[PDB]
């Protein structure tokens, strides 16, 4: 039982087997994408004001 | 993080819109609008005759 | 008995309860947060076009 509990919790926390994951990978990917798109929008804005 | 990125995106969009409306106010003064009206009327009369 | 006592002291939260909480939280993030972020991405793309 102890071995099973340990294996289940570990599988959940280490989805890619090597790294403890605190954020949902799907969410982490979206944050990065949103940050990149905002940086582009800020360039276009600066360029037009200039 | 999600809230912050949302607030940043909205602020950039409003800046861009403000600057657009300021340029339009500078371009179409009452005197010019009257002239643009005269030009329209002549062009519209030409389009109709042709 | 020593091992069972050690399991009861260390059991707040119950491993099964904890796995459930973890699974619920994961579902909540996919249903609410991920779509919200996608909406924001799309809005940003529209603002670029407005530029």
């Amino acid at each position: 039982k102890l071995d099973s509990h340990l294996k289940e919790l570990r599988d959940f926390m280490y989805p890619e087997g090597n790294t403890l994951m605190l954020t949902t990978p799907e969410l982490s990917g979206e944050f990065h994408q949103l940050g990149s798109q905002l940086e582009k929008l800020n360039h276009i804005t600066v360029e037009i004001l200039g | 993080n999600a809230e912050y990125l949302e607030a940043k995106s909205n602020a950039l969009f409003l800046k861009l819109r403000m600057e657009e409306l300021q340029v339009l106010t500078d371009c179409y003064t009452p005197e010019k609008v009257l002239v643009h009206r005269q030009i329209r009327d002549t062009l519209e009369a030409g389009v109709k005759k042709e | 008995s020593k091992t069972q006592r050690a399991l009861q002291k260390n059991t707040n939260p119950d491993t099964d309860a904890l796995l459930k909480s973890l699974s619920d939280h994961y579902s909540l993030e996919l249903d609410e947060m991920v779509p919200k972020m996608q909406r924001l991405i799309q809005q940003c793309e529209k603002h670029q076009e407005y530029g």
